């Protein structure tokens, strides 16, 4: 029947005795015949599910690093009871099942998951049914494509083709300004721009924008529900989702007056200009484009206490006194991620 | 000579076609993707700069296989003063992307598209690219 | 339903209205034309018959025309001329101004042809569009290519070129790399196929290695095919999944190989026409493929001509001799072009 | 040490996997195909010789997109004398292929595959390639 808890500690000790540190090999060959267990009058039958489960549990708890196991001469009719072995001993690369009563290959399907370098099925009734070793090896290889050795005989090379696909992404950088001139100019410009933008009276922006300047707003799709984005919800422009042209025209603001008029309607904001991440997509004599990734907090209404993340794209044509004049403006707004919220302000 | 709304409409059509072309090509035919970019074009991939067709091609060959799924797209025509006598457009996209062996991530990307006219036929090339992850810090 | 003479008159009027230098054909107000009216000929282009006739004439006399004008003819329907794509494919300019067309849909039928310039000014359909943007997009859907509409230049059409390649490399005849392999391999082939064609193949035992393997294959197809004789010996790992049988179609040692080769019908090979490729060269081995044709002399196969691809792996032997370790023969019926150039 | 029939069977399995791998990669992801060929390996494409990983990669980059359809396959294990201490196999294939902008054509191709063993993992690479069209004359 079930084994007493006290007997399990003793068995554990026996396993520890049978375990070998240097080779990482645990021997359970003829476990019932073991003198100690017999001397303690403890009877352990490995083909029984309880004792096996116990043994696997002991293996997982005590030794997760073991690379080799021996279950020979234990008279196991069925191999499903140890099917958990893949999780219990993942590192395991060598298994010996010689001398047992299993007559069929099918039993291995349950032990398929784990990968072994070497296996032993010698002496079992199943080996007798196969006419030629080719059938044997193929039949075993289907379950363990990786193993190098079977029944003490090294095998033909395992069948694998390496496409050698890449998996490594490029190293991420914070901000790209190219020449320092652009760093100074662009950053300075952002300081001024968002200093005016955060003030509360945004008409100061009219000196920054061009006469024919275009501006637009977008947000990630929410599948209304009065979500935090619901204020920007009335203005967002998505060409993928909105196919009507006459509206598309209008969701875009053609001239500086309409742009700033539209911008004044947007809620008051507080921007971490220090944390801003700037990328300069392109630079030409005629124009300059750059993208600004950051986060902002609003100061008015109930929604104010919420923190939003934003990506803003700017195209600029040069202006007098080393100033740059915006021709196109695109704002992408979303609620900020937790990681972004945590590092919101320094 | 030509209406303003026409530029908006044409820009929209341009963007919605381009998204399809570029992202389908990036997913299916990574090799051919690079040819869309003009030589002068500059690419900013998470703060890494790539200039010239060759570096673009190698850089794109280097990257894992991808399966982009696009959430939202937006576009605007660009003032002629920025590119005199040349038709150009700005497109921005936000979506999700899944690179090989890397977890799925949301992404924001913007393109500048310039129309180039040859006597036989007229074709559009990418004058700039900037790609970045929403959560590039992790 | 017009007399041929009237068709000749119409032809003449068209010839008069045609312009060589500009390659432009004017058919403006064809019914109002003084000559046709004076001749008492009445031509109504909106009618399907007359339209079909004029189009047929366009096709018959001048297929080179690049520009056409169908203004002020009161055409309500554009399907009757939908064949215009076939009649005048080269056409790059079309004018439908001043006519009775009520809707844009009418254009769908004229979609196939490609135009740089189109004119829809004066038609009833133009009134429905609010802004020129809608107009231009609506027309552009049918003709994405056109540069000009109603005499006004348009924004550049939007097209993206992936620049996928479509051109394959020029095919070359035979590759030996270094000339030594040419002389050696060719010599080897001369001797091998000299012995092979004899009828008594026992001469081959000196060429093959002791553990040498040989196998045969044919293109997947039923009965009484010319290849049907080889079908019984052909080996296809894809179509046959059984291993023990797969083993049988392979001949492990030279005895079984030449014994098997003796079972193959008698052959005569055009060694001159042979096409040789050297897949690989190593200190330890040399591989090459031989593409050619051979004709058999006995059996049902008699008088028939076959095409073949045979791959050889060879380990060096003394005095520049080659010893075959692996042999694969692929046999198929020859192409007509190959049969024509079979011998001499 | 090991029986011959086992080598035959292994050759069959090898061929059956390799066909799928090579032609599927050639169809879907042309970029990675080259990684299969060894550096030493030589490719004979219609009598055109290609040597070295780089030249192979560029050559494969030059080619149109493909849609192979495989009619028949055959394979044989190779005598050890040809590659001492190295497991290798010979495979031949005949099929039809449809290249971009070119009509479908029947083709015969043969590969020599050598097994390469590293302490960490064992992988197979193509030691040679020869591709030719049934009707290269046209």
């Amino acid at each position: 029947n079930e084994l007493k808890p006290e007997q399990v500690e003793q068995l554990k000790l026996i396993m520890s005795k049978r375990y070998d540190g240097s080779q990482q090999a645990l021997d359970l060959k003829g476990l019932r015949s073991d003198p100690d267990l017999v001397a303690q009058n403890i009877d352990v039958v490995l083909n029984r599910r309880s004792c096996m489960a116990a043994t696997l549990r002991i293996i997982e708890e005590n030794i997760p690093e073991l690379l080799s196991l021996n279950l020979s001469n234990n008279r196991l009719y069925r191999l499903d009871d140890m099917s958990s072995i893949v999780q219990k001993a993942p590192n395991l690369k060598i298994l010996n099942l010689s001398g047992n009563e299993l007559k069929s290959e099918r039993e291995l399907d349950k032990i398929k998951g784990l990968k072994l370098e070497e296996l032993w099925l010698d002496g079992n009734s199943l080996c007798d049914t196969f006419r030629d070793q080719s059938t044997y090896i193929s039949a075993i290889r289907e379950r363990f494509p990786k193993l190098l050795r079977l029944d003490g005989h090294e095998l033909p090379p395992p069948i694998a083709f390496d496409v050698e696909a890449p998996t490594t992404l490029p190293p991420c950088k914070g901000s790209y300004f190219g020449t320092e001139n652009l760093k100074s100019l662009v950053l300075h410009f952002l300081q001024q721009y968002y200093a005016i933008y955060d003030s509360g009276d945004r008409q100061g922006l009219l000196d920054a924008y061009h006469d024919g300047a275009c501006c637009s707003l977008s947000i990630p799709f929410i599948p209304p529900a009065r979500s935090s984005l619901a204020e920007y919800f009335k203005d967002s422009r998505n060409v993928k989702k909105l196919k009507d042209p006459t509206l598309r025209f209008r969701l875009l603001k053609h001239t500086r007056l309409n742009v700033v008029a539209f911008l004044n309607e947007l809620p008051k904001t507080q921007h971490d200009v220090n944390s801003f991440v700037v990328d300069i997509s392109a630079q030409t004599s005629t124009l300059l484009c750059f993208s600004v990734n950051g986060v902002f907090k609003e100061v008015d209404g109930k929604s104010r206490d919420s923190l939003r993340a934003f990506t803003r794209t700017f195209i600029a044509v040069p202006a007098s006194n080393s100033g740059l004049c915006i021709v196109n403006d695109e704002l992408f707004v979303r609620n900020a991620s937790s990681e972004e919220i945590q590092r919101a302000f320094a | 000579s030509v209406d303003f709304k026409t530029y908006v409409d044409q820009a929209c059509r341009a963007a919605e076609e381009f998204v399809n072309v570029y992202y389908t090509t990036m997913d299916k035919r990574r090799r051919l993707l690079s040819r869309l970019y003009m030589g002068t074009a500059t690419l900013v991939w998470n703060g890494n700069a790539v200039s010239g067709q060759e570096s673009l091609s190698e850089f794109f060959e280097m990257l894992p296989s991808s399966e982009f799924q696009i959430s939202v797209v937006d576009c605007q025509p660009v003032h002629d003063e920025a590119t005199p006598s040349q038709t150009t457009v700005l497109v921005v996209i936000c979506g999700s992307v899944k690179f090989e062996g890397n977890k799925q991530r949301d992404f924001n990307q913007n393109f500048i598209l310039t129309a180039q006219a040859s006597p036989s036929n007229t074709v559009w090339k990418i004058a700039s690219d900037c790609f970045r992850f929403q959560d590039w810090a992790s």
